[PDB]
């Protein structure tokens, strides 16, 4: 049995257990929560066992099982270095999301587990497949769970979000799915090592271009089709608001470097532009509008839309240093956005009840360790030096002006805005007077669990921003290969 | 009111009422010349702009290893 | 073996005036549908496009024997709602293989599993179904214009009178009279096409018909525009049998005022023989050479329907508040996919015509199990809500409303899942058995340069997806109207259970609540099968898909 | 201090010489030829695979 | 010379870096070449990383003299930053070309 | 991993564990416990019959691919006139 199928099936085997057990001992939650979370750290030292075997260097996918017995759908499971993040991302941050739900889930705790378990199992397949076919069937996957998540956990305007996330993704994906099926029929499979081989003649890889960028463009999502991410994320309990900004944001990315870049290689230099005007428009008008926002979740949602703008655009730059900072962002940003939606859908919310901005203030003065953490996250958000933030932000803005100034140089102006609705938002609720009049009672500071969470990720973000070499090491071989052109006396060797 | 008890909050009905209306302002909207003139003048005038721009400079310039007796322009 | 067994059947059922000889002459159609497998089973051993029978009045086909068997197989799940009692008496001392071979349970079981309900007395049922299914058979093996025309009234009449057979409901009768009415309209049009077609070519045989078809598709005397437009009246008469839009509108009123369990076999039984019929004529017919016969193709008919069962069918549902027409609106829906695949004629969309077709009759039969296996689930509940009151004939189709599904999730979770997946599967969700079917569908189409019915098949599936999402909205979201009656469980009302060996001698006794009173095992092994089938098809594709993989290659075997 | 002390212990020593755990971690992730091997195979079998559905999605009708 | 390790001789590629009579179904084969486009690029760069390491001891070394004592590896570095890139091996996988046209 | 028999001996269990899920009768009561390995012993015989029709069809699949290809080649020497 592979290592990667071990990936796929503890989870699955969590979900059996807690699904069981109450034919072998009425069980208390406790005892499920037990079992989830140590499902979730069973699979995470399985994922550090396959990083300490991998090897940076390789073309060949690594650790793959030889199937022999082929059918119409098979699933076929390998990784490399620009999956192998994506793999680690996803393994650390759903034990962090299950600790943070840990008192907040009170009603079907049950069935809370078993998706969160699923969501785990789907996502991570996500990143294993070597089926550009079963990249769609693992995307598409997540959306029922999805869909009940929302729906039976979510706060008051849980049914118009659970549907805007469900036909917003799916109608996109309606549209990759037909670009997938044109290239399954003129090449006869859409396996990688066979796809990657083909080559697609120009207008074939435009009317390709569209249909799977517009499906990407609702899940990065641009700004304009956006609208299901700031009412799911918002309205979504606090363990799917993780794993929906810290992974599932992700999956366009990583559809990027697998379904355009080494297969419409034409198509992606010339729509740059394009691609590039929206990115830049996305930049500004989400950072805009995140100064405008008064709902805490929705503040920290849309800032997620301004920092996966600056990731798209360094994934078109076809620079090495572009595409390697644009993994670097989504990395970092899958620890800050997890930071800063414990920080408010956790810890402001749980106390208060409420999410409007209206009724915080100097926060400081009674919750100084929330407050040490809440600020150490916003620096991340601004893309601080010494945070993973910084170098992905810097990394990707310089491919992108290399690739196009004019758009680099908007691009940049993030610089100024991040830190604006960053340090805006810091300031109104940690500092900005004496603690807010409407609090009734006191409130305590952090518990040790939050504070073990937060402390958590704001140490990944820290000693990656400090170290990233723990990443770039291991992207720099992988990511050659998606990048076109040529230098005129490099090529051509005889 | 929310799942956990939360500590008490003095609820300011006013400010929870202006946080009502704009969770439900989308259900008022409508086109005059006002909004229709602003949506499409951020919506297509400005990325078209940028668009534009980004387009007529696409390979304009390259800074690698430019010297003196050379020039940033490519094109 | 279907011919005899509705004889006998019918010489039992003539001496008797039984009506508990329902549920025993039910499990002998089971029987004997299962023989009729058996004889098709053997029938399988041979390739060949077709071999004349009978002095060429019908043929057979490896296709036609394949979907005689899928025919019987659903046929005999379908028989299960009338040969088991809805609910049973399940308890941990009863549960070994020597306890349910060798001892009894007695108790008094009348009320409890609905001994006299209506489903469960009329005696002629099982028989009116099999000669339903006879019409069905004849359909798919028919080689000739005169064959056809008996074959579809044959089918036809049985389900106008099964669509009646529950005379006292009033609902009922006006279903049955409405599906006859808009039905005699219907069967003309394909009697007019079938004449229109004998008084040109001379002939009645299919066979001479693509004779004709083939000699006349060259690239001036008897220019045979009469073919085309003779299918098209003919195609139109079956386009409403299969309720495809615009010949739609007869299915959301029928479907919903019949008896669900009667809905069910009416809902699924009739678009198989069709649809099945419908591929041969459609793959004969075809113009190779694109000369002016291709121009005023019958086909583009099936198009146009494919076209506009896909928009009405998903439009329409949004608005739907009755559970049982929404699923005819559903139905509408998938007809649009099923008439893409036939109309674009390739390997690639018989392969996903195949396919499309049976996944959906399973899975449109797990929606109505489960629609029943619910509506015989609320026996231990009560509501005091209003409208649920004022709902009729609520007998016959215990589940009316969406909103009667709401909270089911808090009263039943896996049953509730199973319904979940069902209905994921008909938005086409993957890795769901109906993604698979849609994907298939949507490739033949793009490959054979179908876009623009590819994009509208897209665009409809996400507003078809609005009302499937508020039937799960309604089970998970919300809190439950119905509670478990306080008097089933009341800590002092216990029924009594004797349990009994081989020689009739009491073994124990045993006291009983309502709690210990399940779903019957028939009725929770087909959900729990077929739920597994469109959750598991991943891991189970070759064989399925192979199957029509060959099918089709036999039937394109130049 | 045990930062100090692991960093210490893990060095190659005063010559460039793997130490005992630093040849056990080399052995076990080897794969001199695993991956290649397979990747091989599986990518000729998918490859044959897309030319048999070729031949029977193109049949002449 | 430095002798060549038992780690770089692990890695070392057997064939070329061209594409110029491989068989794209030969999936080793292609690989293989993929591979030593990609480490061929890779070396060229690392090699302007030592050349501005050189650049860098003598900067300091030299300090107000660098700017007639350091030309040598100037000109070096800019040679290699004018034509050392990873550009990939996509483009001439792609794309064959021919001197003589 | 698609190994027909192991594969349809689970199908069998999931059989009876939905079933008795969706009766919301308890998964494990031991009276009960051979209805396990019969529902796992039927899919272990579904699955026996599925690998003899995998055998079938993949003969028969094999014939009609080099039938394509013998037509093809006759068509194809039949224009070298
Ligand atoms: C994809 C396709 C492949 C999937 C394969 C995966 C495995 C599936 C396994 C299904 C096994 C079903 C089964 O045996 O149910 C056990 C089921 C156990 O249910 P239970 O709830 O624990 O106990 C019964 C309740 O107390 C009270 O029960 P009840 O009164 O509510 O129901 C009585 C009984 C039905 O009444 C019967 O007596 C069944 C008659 C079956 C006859 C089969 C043999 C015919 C030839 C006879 C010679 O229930 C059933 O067995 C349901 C049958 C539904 C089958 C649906 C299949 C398609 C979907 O029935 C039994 O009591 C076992 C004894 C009889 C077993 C049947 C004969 C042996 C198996 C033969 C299989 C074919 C070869
Ligand atoms: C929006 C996302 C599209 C989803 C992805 C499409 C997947 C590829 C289909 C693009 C398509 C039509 C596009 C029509 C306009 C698109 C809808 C208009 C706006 C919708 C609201 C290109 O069709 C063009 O293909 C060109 C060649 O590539 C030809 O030159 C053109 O003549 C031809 O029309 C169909 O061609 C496709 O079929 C294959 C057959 O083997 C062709 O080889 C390719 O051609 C392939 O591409
Ligand atoms: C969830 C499981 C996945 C789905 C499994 C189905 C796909 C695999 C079975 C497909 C199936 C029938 C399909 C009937 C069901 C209809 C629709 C099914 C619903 C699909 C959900 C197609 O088998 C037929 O396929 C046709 C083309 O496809 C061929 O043309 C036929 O020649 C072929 O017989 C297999 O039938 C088979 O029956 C068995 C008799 O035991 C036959 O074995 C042998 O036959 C005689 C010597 O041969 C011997 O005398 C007999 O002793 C021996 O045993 C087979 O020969 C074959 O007849
Ligand atoms: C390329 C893509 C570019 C897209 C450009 C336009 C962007 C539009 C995005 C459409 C995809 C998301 C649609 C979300 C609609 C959900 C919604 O309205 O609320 C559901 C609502 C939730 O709204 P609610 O919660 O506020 O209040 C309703 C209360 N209940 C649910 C009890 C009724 O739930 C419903 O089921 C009611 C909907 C009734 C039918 C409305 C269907 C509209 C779907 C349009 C899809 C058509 C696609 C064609 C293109
Ligand atoms: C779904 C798959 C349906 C398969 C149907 C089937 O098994 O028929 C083949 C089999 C073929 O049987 P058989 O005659 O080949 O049995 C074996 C014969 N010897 C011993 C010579 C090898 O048909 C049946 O036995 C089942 C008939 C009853 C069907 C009841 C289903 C409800
Ligand atoms: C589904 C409903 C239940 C099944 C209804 C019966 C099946 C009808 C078709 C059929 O008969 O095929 C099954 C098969 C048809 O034969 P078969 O060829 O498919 O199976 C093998 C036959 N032998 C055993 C000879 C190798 O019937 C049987 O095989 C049953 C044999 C046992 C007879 C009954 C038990 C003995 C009782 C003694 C008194
Ligand atoms: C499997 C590998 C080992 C994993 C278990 C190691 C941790 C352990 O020893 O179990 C301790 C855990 C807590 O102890 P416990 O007494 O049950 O506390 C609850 C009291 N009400 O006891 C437990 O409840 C652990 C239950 C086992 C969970 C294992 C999850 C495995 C899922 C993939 C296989
Ligand atoms: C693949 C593996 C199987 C898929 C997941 C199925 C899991 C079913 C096993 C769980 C069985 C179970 O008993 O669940 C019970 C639970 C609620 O029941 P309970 O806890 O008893 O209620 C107590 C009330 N006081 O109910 C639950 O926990 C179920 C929670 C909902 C299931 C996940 C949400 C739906 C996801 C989409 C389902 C349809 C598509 C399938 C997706 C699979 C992945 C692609
Ligand atoms: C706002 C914060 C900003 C932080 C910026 C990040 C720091 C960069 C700027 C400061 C740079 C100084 C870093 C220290 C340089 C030397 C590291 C060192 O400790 O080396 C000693 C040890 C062995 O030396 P070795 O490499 O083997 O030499 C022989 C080689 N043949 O090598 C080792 O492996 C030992 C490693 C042990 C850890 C090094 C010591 C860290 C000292 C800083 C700690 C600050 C936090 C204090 C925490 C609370 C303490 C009360």
């Amino acid at each position: 049995m592979s290592l990667l199928y071990v990936l796929l099936i503890i989870p699955i085997i969590g979900i059996f257990l807690i699904s069981t057990i109450d034919s072998f001992y009425f069980f208390n939650v406790s005892y499920y929560k037990k079992i989830a979370l140590i499902t979730t750290i069973l699979n995470l030292i399985v994922s550090l066992i396959i990083y300490i075997l991998f090897d940076f260097s390789n073309n060949q996918f690594q650790f793959i099982q030889e199937n022999l017995d082929l059918s119409f759908y098979d699933i076929y499971l390998g990784v490399d270095g620009v999956s192998i993040y994506f793999v680690l991302l996803t393994t650390i941050i759903m034990p962090i999301a299950l600790v943070s739900n840990w008192n907040s889930i009170t009603n079907n705790i049950k069935s809370y587990l078993i998706i969160m378990l699923l969501l785990e199992t789907l996502l991570l397949a996500v990143f294993l497949v070597l089926d550009v076919l079963l990249f769609y069937i693992f995307f598409e996957s997540i959306l029922p769970p999805l869909f009940i998540l929302i729906g039976l956990f979510g706060s008051s305007n849980k049914v118009r979000a659970s549907f805007y996330i469900f036909l917003y993704t799916l109608l996109g994906s309606l549209f990759l799915l037909l670009s997938i099926l044109t290239m399954s029929s003129i090449v006869g499979t859409t396996y990688f090592d066979v796809l990657l081989k083909s080559s697609f003649e120009y207008t074939t890889q435009l009317f390709l271009f569209f249909g799977i960028f517009i499906a990407f463009a609702v899940k990065t999502p641009v700004w304009g089709l956006n609208s299901w991410l700031l009412r799911a994320h918002v309205e979504s309990p606090l363990g799917g608001s993780i794993v929906l900004a810290a992974i599932v944001l992700k999956l366009s990315l990583y559809g990027v470097f697998r379904l355009i870049l080494p297969i419409l290689p034409q198509a992606s230099l010339n729509l740059t532009y394009i691609v590039y005007a929206i990115g830049a428009i996305t930049v500004l008008y989400a950072s805009f509008s995140t100064l405008r926002t008064v709902d805490v979740k929705e503040l920290i949602a849309y800032s997620s839309v301004a920092h996966a703008a600056i990731y798209l655009m360094g994934v078109f730059s076809n620079t090495i240093q572009g595409l390697e900072g644009a993994i670097l962002l989504g990395l970092a940003h899958g620890f800050v956005s997890s930071g800063l939606f414990i920080c408010a859908g956790g810890i402001l919310y749980d106390r208060t009840g409420t999410r409007l901005i209206y009724f915080f203030r100097g926060l400081t003065q009674i919750m100084p360790l929330f407050s040490l953490f809440f600020f150490i996250l916003c620096l991340g958000n601004a893309g601080t030096p010494l945070t993973l933030n910084f170098v992905g932000e810097f990394m990707s803005l310089y491919g992108t002006l290399e690739r196009l100034p004019i758009a680099g140089m908007l691009a940049s102006t993030s610089i100024i805005f991040s830190a604006a609705y960053s340090i805006y938002m810091y300031n109104r609720i940690a500092f900005g007077g004496s603690v807010s009049l409407y609090f009734i009672d006191c409130f305590r500071d952090l518990t040790k669990r939050e504070f073990f969470i937060l402390f958590t990720l704001v140490s990944f973000t820290v000693i990656l921003g400090i170290y990233p070499s723990f990443v770039l090491d291991g992207l720099h071989y992988n990511i050659s290969s998606v990048v076109y052109g040529i230098e005129p006396n490099a090529s051509y060797l005889t | 009111m929310a799942g956990l008890q939360h500590y008490k909050i003095a609820m300011d009905p006013a400010l929870v009422r202006l946080g009502s209306m704009i969770s439900n302002r989308y259900k008022y909207f409508r086109w005059t010349k006002r909004t229709a003139l602003v949506s499409f003048m951020y919506v297509v005038v400005v990325p078209s702009t940028i668009g534009y721009l980004a387009y007529k400079t696409d390979g304009l310039w390259d800074l690698r290893a430019k010297r003196r007796g050379d020039l940033i322009s490519e094109r | 073996m279907i011919m005899i067994s509705i004889l006998s059947l019918l010489l039992s059922t003539s001496v008797t005036l039984r009506r508990d000889m329902s549920i025993l002459f039910n499990r002998i159609s089971i029987i004997a549908l299962a023989y009729c497998i058996l004889h098709d089973t053997m029938s399988l051993s041979f390739i060949s496009k077709g071999i004349g029978l009978h002095g060429g009045l019908l043929h057979i086909t490896n296709l036609t024997q394949i979907f005689h068997i899928f025919i019987f197989i659903i046929s005999i799940l379908i028989l299960q709602l009338t040969s088991f009692y809805p609910r049973k008496v399940w308890i941990p001392e009863y549960s070994s293989l020597k306890d349910i071979f060798f001892n009894k349970i007695l108790y008094y079981r009348t009320k409890i599993i609905n001994k006299m309900g209506e489903h469960m007395k009329i005696i002629e049922y099982p028989l009116i179904l099999l000669f339903v299914i006879s019409g069905a058979v004849f359909l798919i093996s028919t080689n000739d214009l005169v064959s056809i025309f008996l074959s579809i009234e044959l089918q036809s009449y049985g389900l106008y009178l099964l669509s009646t057979i529950y005379r006292n409901s009033e609902l009922s009768t006006t279903g049955g009279l409405i599906y006859f009415l808009l039905g005699g309209l219907s069967s003309c049009f394909i009697l007019l096409g079938t004449s229109l077609l004998y008084v040109n070519s001379g002939t009645t045989s299919l066979d001479g018909l693509y004779i004709l078809n083939s000699i006349s598709d060259v690239n001036s005397w008897y220019k045979p525009y009469y073919l085309n437009f003779s299918l098209l009246i003919f195609s139109i008469g079956f386009l409403f049998k299969v309720s495809a839009a615009p010949f739609h509108f007869w299915s959301p009123d029928v479907y919903d005022a019949i008896p669900t369990i009667v809905t069910t076999f009416v809902a699924i039984i009739a678009k198989i023989s069709i649809f099945i019929f419908l591929l041969e004529l459609v793959y004969y017919t075809n113009s190779n050479a694109n000369s002016y016969l291709s121009e005023f193709s019958w086909t583009y008919a099936l198009l146009i329907s494919s076209l506009l069962s896909l928009i009405i069918g998903t439009v329409v549902g949004l608005t739907q508040f009755r559970i049982k027409r929404l699923l005819a609106y559903s139905t509408i829906s998938h007809v649009g996919f099923i008439l893409l695949a036939l109309s674009v004629s390739s390997i690639e969309s018989t392969q996903a015509f195949i396919f499309y077709l049976i996944q959906y009759s399973i899975s449109n039969l797990n929606a109505f199990f489960i629609l029943i296996t619910i509506g015989f689930s609320l026996y231990g509940y009560v509501t005091n809500n209003k409208e649920y009151k004022s709902l009729l004939d609520k007998n016959n189709s215990p589940i009316q409303l969406i909103s009667q599904l709401k909270g089911y999730f808090y009263i039943n979770p896996l049953l509730s899942l199973s319904l979940a997946i069902t209905i994921f599967s008909f938005v086409g969700v993957p890795p769901l058995v109906g993604f698979f079917a849609k994907q298939m569908v949507l490739s033949a189409a793009l490959d054979n340069g179908y876009i623009f019915l590819s994009l509208i098949a897209i665009i409809t599936s996400v507003i078809g997806a609005v009302y499937y999402l508020n039937v799960i909205k309604e089970i998970f979201f919300y809190s439950p109207e119905h509670e478990v009656n306080p008097v089933l469980n009341e800590s002092d009302s216990n029924f009594s259970l004797r349990i009994l060996n081989e020689k009739n001698v009491l073994i124990r006794s045993v006291l009983l609540k309502g709690r210990n009173i399940f779903i019957s095992s028939p009725f929770s092994i087909t959900i729990s099968i077929i739920t597994n089938v469109i959750l598991l098809f991943i891991f189970m594709n070759k064989e399925w898909l192979s199957m029509g993989t060959i099918l089709v290659q036999i039937l394109f075997s130049a | 201090a045990s930062s100090f002390v692991i960093y210490n212990i893990s060095r190659p020593g005063p010559n460039g010489e793997p130490s005992s755990l630093h040849k056990w971690f080399s052995k076990i992730s080897d794969y001199k030829d695993e991956w290649e091997t397979r990747n091989t195979l599986m990518a000729a079998a998918l490859e044959q695979a897309a030319h048999d559905k070729h031949l029977l999605l193109t049949a002449e009708r | 010379p430095t002798p060549e390790s038992e780690a770089f001789l692990a890695k070392k590629p057997q064939v070329p870096p061209t594409f110029d009579g491989v068989d794209y179904e030969d999936n080793k084969r292609l690989k293989q070449a993929q591979d030593a486009i990609i480490r061929e690029q890779w070396v060229q760069v690392m090699m302007g990383r030592l050349v501005r390491e050189e650049l860098s001891k003598c900067y300091y070394r030299e300090g107000v003299n660098h700017l007639e004592k350091c030309g040598k590896l100037r000109e070096r570095y800019l040679q290699l930053l004018a034509n050392a890139k990873v550009k990939g091996y996509l483009f001439e996988q792609q794309n064959y070309w021919s001197k003589e046209n | 991993m698609v190994n027909r028999i192991l594969f349809w001996t689970g199908f069998g269990l999931a059989v009876r564990f939905w079933q008795l899920g969706i009766e919301m009768r308890p998964f494990f009561n031991r009276k009960s416990l051979w209805a396990y390995p019969l529902f796992g012993g039927v899919g272990a015989s579904f699955g026996y019959w599925l690998q003899s029709i995998d055998e079938k069809q993949t003969k028969m699949l094999e014939e009609r691919k080099q039938a394509i290809l013998e037509k093809r080649a006759r068509r194809a020497q039949r224009q070298a006139e």
